[PDB]
């Protein structure tokens, strides 16, 4: 789902995936959080 | 002070507004406390070189009664190594020891300029001065009994970081 | 060295090569990648477009491929202001041969004369040299199919398969490995779409951003016929080749 | 084409009893008219029930009937249209079990597989499912996905302005009323410009939330300026609107006599809202605490009979609420 | 103390209050807490006076290191002061 | 030293791209926000006019001119830069076409000839190319409706919805925001009014706003009757009094 | 920004200042568009400077109008004659 | 710097050569007023009074292009006289080839496009003077077209030139809102001169004598400039009101 994510970008997709888990009050990262993490970090790093 | 209010005559419209933002908060701070507005720190007096810069500087200290502090900007920025923070820190220490004092400056256009990104290229003494002046008023300890005054030609020669609210709240033009 | 005169082309460089030609190669790499292919039964032309904007109408405009005459179709890569000046001049000069000799101009005759037009600005006058990358595709009865390229130096080089623009060395390497001596027309289409897919950031290889032109000798009565397929037909060959 | 216009007039003249049987008769038109495309006709007939006031029974009976006919061939892709209006009727039905059971399975098929803007329409109703459920984890999450998609997809004026209203409601239980009321006053400017598209009951309820938000912040001048000044009133008056002024004046003097005085008179429109009654007991304990701090300030060990006379309530009521704190 | 920060304030708590207080929750997720946050916009709005108020709730030492500070013609003190902080 | 600000007049840009074009696009960015919408049944263009002094007559400034009755144009940039360009652009369409084919220039030929003048300004040294960007909208029998964005660099491309000026980047998303290719011309004008209103909130009336449309021929603007063969003008400029009518219906 | 969205800034600073019952706070959120919190803070402080100029400790409705007339200049430009074209 | 000597675009898009064009117009410190009446147009220019060694009749800030047409120029003198020679040449050539009067709308357009031609020439310097064209049109009637040295012209209800132009525009703006018209009353062209000078003195704040002003008058099919005795006659009638 992503494109050319280096070691720095993979850590953020994993970090952002855990960010939605905190809003869900869950200690685990659901699969639905990864779908929102790919569409975010890819567009997050593109800005600026 | 030295110069009385006779030489500054003709500015009375701007003088009365200057006394309310300077003379009143230094004497009776309760004026702005009931209104709810914060007292302005810096006040910029700008105009033609040598016209109104010396007269308005010594007139503020004469009418209020506070001591006259003249710290020209030409005594900070140099090609010599150092001479940056130690002047502003000790100037802040002198106004801290003696409360009835007011600081005045001159020739701010030489130490100013915005560059581009507010970085430094041959600015080594320029940028350290512009940033330190902002940290004194907005820092943990400001001068409540001392108002910062700057004298230059046009406000365009001053760092926009110092032009934001909280540092320079007043601009008076000398015609 | 330290003092470098970039002003006039008449000023020689210390190394001997004009630095305006070096920086003109960077302008070509900034545009889209255009890969010409010379085959035995025709010439296959394929290229990608630089504009990714959806509001722009790609189907109604061709940035690279243009038509000089019935027997010659070229693809320009470079400044648009310099393209319309040289292409229109080429169309005028190509018809001038048909005026005098009542015949179509061969590729080698047209390409050699267009190369000196760019050199004329560098040879004399204070005007600008036009950095441009063409794709020379056509057929005549002398040497047959001739595929040439246009460098910013104003020259031409024979190429059986060549890639210009972005990923020049990356796309040319893929062509040399899968190159075929016969170069079938159907295999040339599959070779072009396979190379453009790896050199394009878009993995789906959308049809609207592609320009596909094909020359074929196998038409009726053995005549050269140039047909630029519509973008709707460009999507069809992507499924047949297995891209989508 | 006229039946779509005739369908709106049937409810006006009282023919909705005949109209509910006319809608399922449109299945024969879909085999011919407009080459299927069931979204242009059947969805429009149900849309007329939202604009023109209609009974709840006639809306649910048709929505669960016309979908089960042969139109389902075209409704495979269009199922998003009828599912949103079906979950909307479940809100007035006050049963979210049938809606929530469908949404959970349907959210997987609604992401960029059918209709992109239809998400917020689903997340808006989903936020109301967990709101009545008293679940703040999924309600803030369903709205976040709708507010995040607001930059991607787009919604009309009624949907976008409702996203702010549902946001401010989430700030009711979390307190922090300094930044909370901004979402309520921002949406009202959108509903006021709807004109004919806005009814009397839709704009009257919005004012009940804006007045209640200012009462929680406890500003006496701002509450009185809304009802008294005709510029801020925009000619909206009801029992629930005037009840907010009596409650605001009750907090000024801090007296429980006038606090419960407007309770029994305005109880029709005052007790009809669950969010208003939820904050009613919040002020009931707030104004009482102000009265409880009056007897606690002097020295304790006094008579209980004199405590009820100072507060002004019964002995059993004072002992019950004080022991709860 | 300034309204309209709900967009920023919601982003501050997760990147400041959580890693300085609730960071044990990040260990249950399996990721390291964010080591910083970037701000983009004109100064004076939710930037200068706001970060000083955030240090109050976190009870942390607030140190001002700016871009125009530690700027001098001497050489070698620039990298030396950053390491000592 | 730094670059001399060359158009490639006498000197090619060492950076690989001409730096003054972006500085010429800065003059384009200096212009007012001007947008256009290409639909199936018509093309609408919208632009704002500078107020400047309050006593300046708004009817004197025309930011939408008339080249051919079937083709409109709108520009953003310096005032005199557009006049010199069009005064020469008209004579090109007359001699190269109207004095040969004796008809009204189509959309493909007219737009191409306008860009050729900018190409000559970049090639000929000593003459600076004008920094105005033109949005040309027209309708012909061959290609039909067309909307082209003419850049000062000499390149033009078709656009369904595009914007120029200071809001070139901002309004380009705003046009795509409320408008889609499947929408018609009638709903496109309302979108053009809402997007252009976000440029300046001071005065939205017809005085400082010049709105023009392209569409079905109008027999009132033809000037003569009796000939069914000759088609009427497909471009009709909206009067400022009629612009306020679309504002109340917006 | 927005008309009712900026109320969290204009209104918050107004809560820390003394205002008159006739003072109109809606006029500041209509004409003003896209202002930073620092520029907005100068608007309410200028209204207080007009009150002390009139020797009044309560900000009236006229002080809010006189404060806006000074704040009409936000970006740095020469009068209304900017944007040469 | 070399970037300030070039006519072409600057890095910030603000041309330094154009900024000096408007700066040179205020070098003479001349305040002129151009207003539009009903059937007539009267323009008054400030006449600087030198010593007795200069002829005031020869000194003029207003040049006569043709009948009904007049022009006032404020700025550098050497570029003011040469700009008048170009406007007169194009006025006569337009009345021959096209055989029709040259309106100030076109007369301001020719000099505006001519200024861009000077920018395209490296050896030729563009005009740094303001060209204000006034006349009475057969259809549009009174019209004012003021050409900036950068070639900008637009119609005006009332306009001026000088440092007080901001005070002149503000004073004349509120006066036009009361009557809701941009035209001066008293259709007689003799009385139009009275108001045009009256509104100028109130805007400038200084009363001028007969030698301090030069009053141009553009009537229908006629144009003339009031002499020293005619301007003095106007001041007598203005003093009584």
């Amino acid at each position: 789902k992503m494109n050319g994510c280096s070691g720095a970008d993979v850590k953020g997709v994993c970090t952002e995936a855990g960010m939605y888990a905190l809003r869900e009050r869950r200690i685990h990262v659901t699969q639905e959080d990864f779908e929102l993490a790919v569409g975010k970090v890819m567009n997050k790093n593109q800005e600026t | 002070g030295e110069i009385t209010f006779d030489g500054i005559g003709g500015l009375t419209e701007q003088i009365r507004e200057l006394r309310e933002v300077i003379e009143l908060p230094l004497k009776n701070p309760e004026i702005f406390q009931r209104v709810g507005i914060k007292p302005p720190k810096g006040v910029l007096l700008y105009g033609p070189p040598g016209t109104g810069k010396t007269l308005l500087a010594k007139a503020v200290a004469a009418t209020i009664g506070a001591n006259f502090i003249f710290s020209p900007a030409s005594g900070i920025v140099d090609k010599y190594i150092g001479e940056s923070a130690r002047i502003i820190r000790e100037m802040f220490a002198y106004a801290k020891e003696h409360e009835p004092c007011i600081i005045f400056m001159d020739e701010v256009d030489a130490i100013g300029g915005r560059r581009f990104s507010e970085g430094t290229s041959a600015d080594r003494e320029i940028q350290r001065t512009l940033m330190e002046l902002l940290t004194q008023m907005d820092g943990f300890d400001n001068l409540g009994q001392t108002k910062i005054i700057m004298a230059t030609n046009r406000p365009d020669t001053l760092d926009p970081a110092l032009l934001r609210p909280g540092r320079l709240d007043r601009k008076v033009e000398i015609p | 060295g330290s003092r470098r005169y970039d002003s006039r082309t008449t000023i020689f460089s210390p190394e001997g090569r004009l630095y305006q030609v070096e920086y003109a190669l960077e302008s070509i790499s900034h545009a889209g990648t255009a890969i010409g292919i010379m085959a035995s039964d025709g010439i296959v032309l394929a290229a990608e477009r630089k504009v990714t904007s959806t509001l722009l109408e790609q189907d109604t405009s061709t940035e690279k491929l243009y038509k000089l005459n019935d027997k010659i179709a070229v693809a320009v890569a470079g400044l648009t202001a310099d393209a319309e000046i040289l292409i229109n001049t080429a169309r005028i000069h190509a018809q001038n041969y048909l005026k005098t000799y009542n015949e179509d101009i061969p590729v080698e005759i047209l390409v050699r004369r267009l190369s000196d037009i760019k050199q004329g600005y560098t040879q004399h006058g204070g005007l600008r040299p036009f950095g441009v990358s063409f794709i020379y595709a056509g057929y005549d009865d002398r040497y047959g199919y001739q595929l040439y390229t246009s460098n910013p130096s104003g020259n031409y080089t024979g190429w059986k398969a060549i890639s210009v623009g972005a990923n020049t060395s990356a796309a040319q390497t893929l062509l040399q490995m899968d190159y075929k001596d016969d170069m079938k027309v159907d295999d040339a289409i599959e070779l072009a779409l396979k190379t453009l897919s790896k050199t394009t950031d878009s993995s789906a290889l959308t049809y609207d951003r592609l320009e596909f032109a094909t020359i074929r000798k196998g038409a009726n009565d053995g005549e050269v016929y140039q047909k630029i397929f519509k973008p709707q037909e460009i999507k069809d060959i992507l499924v047949k080749t297995g891209i989508t | 084409t006229s039946i779509l216009e005739l369908g709106q007039l049937y409810v006006t003249m009282g023919a909705k009893d005949k109209l509910r049987e006319f809608i399922p008769h449109s299945t024969e038109y879909m085999m011919q008219f407009a080459k299927s495309k069931t979204v242009k006709v059947l969805k429009t007939l149900i849309e007329k029930f939202e604009q023109v006031p209609d009974s709840l029974d006639d809306q649910i009976f048709v929505c669960e009937k016309s979908i089960e006919f042969a139109k389902r061939e075209k409704r495979v892709f269009l199922k998003h249209s009828l599912s949103i209006k079906l979950a909307t009727l479940h809100y007035q039905k006050k049963q979210y079990k049938d809606s929530l059971a469908l949404i959970n399975d349907l959210l997987r098929e609604f992401k960029k597989l059918d209709d992109k803007p239809s998400l917020v329409d689903v997340h808006l109703l989903e936020s109301k499912v967990y709101h009545k459920l008293r679940n703040l984890a999924k309600s803030k999450a369903s709205l976040t996905a709708a507010r995040t998609a607001a930059n991607s997809i787009y919604c009309p004026t009624q949907t976008v302005a409702e996203l702010d209203l549902m946001s401010g409601i989430l700030h009711c239980e979390d307190k922090d009323y300094k930044t909370a009321f901004s979402y309520f006053f921002e949406s009202f400017e959108s509903y006021h410009n709807l004109t004919t598209h806005n009814s009397y009951e839709k704009a009257c309820q919005v004012l009940k939330y804006m007045l209640l938000s200012k009462i929680m912040l406890n500003l006496i001048d701002d509450v009185k300026n809304i009802l008294n000044a005709k510029y801020t009133k925009e000619t909206y008056q009801s029992r629930g609107i005037d009840a907010m002024k009596a409650v605001a004046e009750a907090y000024n003097n801090r007296s429980l006599l006038d606090f419960n005085t407007a309770l029994k008179q305005y109880e029709k429109e005052l007790m009809g809202d669950e969010l208003t009654r939820s904050h009613f007991n919040a002020l009931y304990d707030t104004l009482l605490e102000s009265n409880l701090c009056k007897i606690i300030e002097p020295f304790e060990c006094v008579e209980i009979s004199h405590i009820s006379k100072i507060i002004g309530l019964d002995t059993q009521q004072v002992e019950g609420k004080l022991s709860q704190m | 103390d300034v309204g309209g920060l709900d967009m920023q304030k919601q982003e501050i708590r997760e990147a400041v209050e959580l890693p300085l207080v609730q960071a044990d929750l990040y260990e249950q997720i399996g990721i390291d807490p964010p080591r910083g946050v970037l701000l983009y916009g004109p100064p004076g709005t939710g930037k200068t006076m706001l970060v000083k108020a955030v240090a109050n709730s976190t009870k942390a030492a607030f140190i001002r290191v700016n871009g125009s500070e530690f700027v001098h013609k001497y050489l070698g003190e620039g990298p030396r002061m950053v390491r000592d902080v | 030293m730094t670059d001399r600000y060359s158009f490639s007049l006498t000197t090619f840009s060492p950076s690989g791209k001409l730096g003054q074009i972006d500085y010429a696009l800065t003059a384009v960015k200096q212009g007012v926000t001007s947008l256009g919408i290409k639909a199936t049944n018509g093309v609408v263009i919208a632009t704002e006019k500078k107020s400047s002094s309050p006593l300046a007559m708004s009817e004197t400034l025309s930011k939408v001119s008339l080249l051919t009755p079937d083709i409109g144009a709108v520009y953003s940039g310096m005032g005199p830069d557009y006049r010199v360009l069009v005064d020469k652009s008209r004579k090109v369409a007359h001699t190269s076409y109207k004095r040969i084919y004796g008809e009204y220039p189509p959309t493909k030929l007219l737009v191409s000839e306008v860009a050729k003048i900018m190409q000559e300004a970049t090639q000929s040294g000593g003459v600076r190319p004008f920094g105005v960007s033109l949005l040309i909208a027209g309708h012909d029998e061959f290609n039909g409706f067309s909307l082209y964005q003419v850049d000062p660099s000499g390149s033009y491309f078709p656009w369904k919805a595009t914007a120029i000026g200071k809001g070139s980047v901002a309004a380009k998303t705003f046009l795509e925001k409320r408008w889609n290719d499947e929408l018609e011309l009638e709903d496109a004008i309302h979108i053009a009014l809402l997007t252009l209103k976000e440029s300046v909130e001071g005065e939205f009336n017809g005085d400082t706003i010049e709105l023009a449309i392209i569409g079905d021929e109008n027999p009132d603007l033809l000037g003569y009757t009796g000939i069914p063969t000759d088609k009427g003008p497909r471009f009709r400029k909206l009067t400022s009094q009629e612009i306020n009518d679309r504002l109340e219906a917006l | 920004r927005d008309r009712r969205e900026r109320r969290l800034i204009f209104g918050t600073i107004a809560s820390k200042m003394s205002l008159a019952p006739e003072a109109d706070l809606d006029s500041l959120i209509i004409r003003n568009d896209s202002l930073s919190g620092a520029v907005i803070a100068a608007i309410m402080q200028e209204a207080g400077l007009r009150a002390v100029r009139k020797n009044r400790y309560v900000i009236l409705q006229s002080d809010l109008e006189e404060a806006y007339a000074t704040q009409v200049k936000t970006d740095n430009t020469v009068d209304k004659f900017d944007f040469y074209k | 710097g070399y970037d300030r000597h070039i006519t072409i675009f600057s890095p910030e898009g603000r041309l330094y050569q154009v900024e000096y064009a408007f700066k040179a117009t205020n070098q003479t410190n001349i305040n002129s007023l151009a207003v539009r009446g009903k059937d007539c147009t009267v323009v008054i220019s400030q006449k600087k009074v030198p010593d007795k060694l200069l002829d005031p009749t020869t000194v003029s800030y207003i040049f006569c292009i043709s009948r009904t047409i007049g022009m006032v120029v404020n700025g550098p003198i050497p570029d003011a006289r040469n700009a008048a020679l170009r406007a007169k040449a194009e006025a006569a050539e337009f009345r021959y080839k096209y055989g029709y009067d040259m309106p100030c709308d076109v007369l301001a357009k020719r000099m505006a496009n001519l200024s861009q031609i000077y920018t395209q020439r490296a050896y030729m310097r563009p005009l740094g003077v303001i060209l204000t064209f006034v006349s009475v049109d057969e259809e549009l009637g009174p019209s004012i077209y003021k050409t900036d040295p950068a070639g900008y012209y637009v119609g005006y209800k009332a306009t001026a030139t000088g440092p007080k132009q901001q005070e002149i525009t503000t004073n004349l703006e509120n006066h036009f809102k009361k009557s809701k018209i941009d035209h001066i009353n008293e259709e007689s062209w003799e009385k139009v001169v009275e108001f045009a000078i009256t509104h100028m003195i109130d805007a400038l704040g200084t009363e001028f004598s007969k030698n301090d002003l030069e009053v141009g008058v553009a009537t229908k099919d006629k144009f003339f400039t009031l002499s020293a005795e005619n301007i003095e006659e106007r001041l007598v009638a203005i003093a009584e009101q």
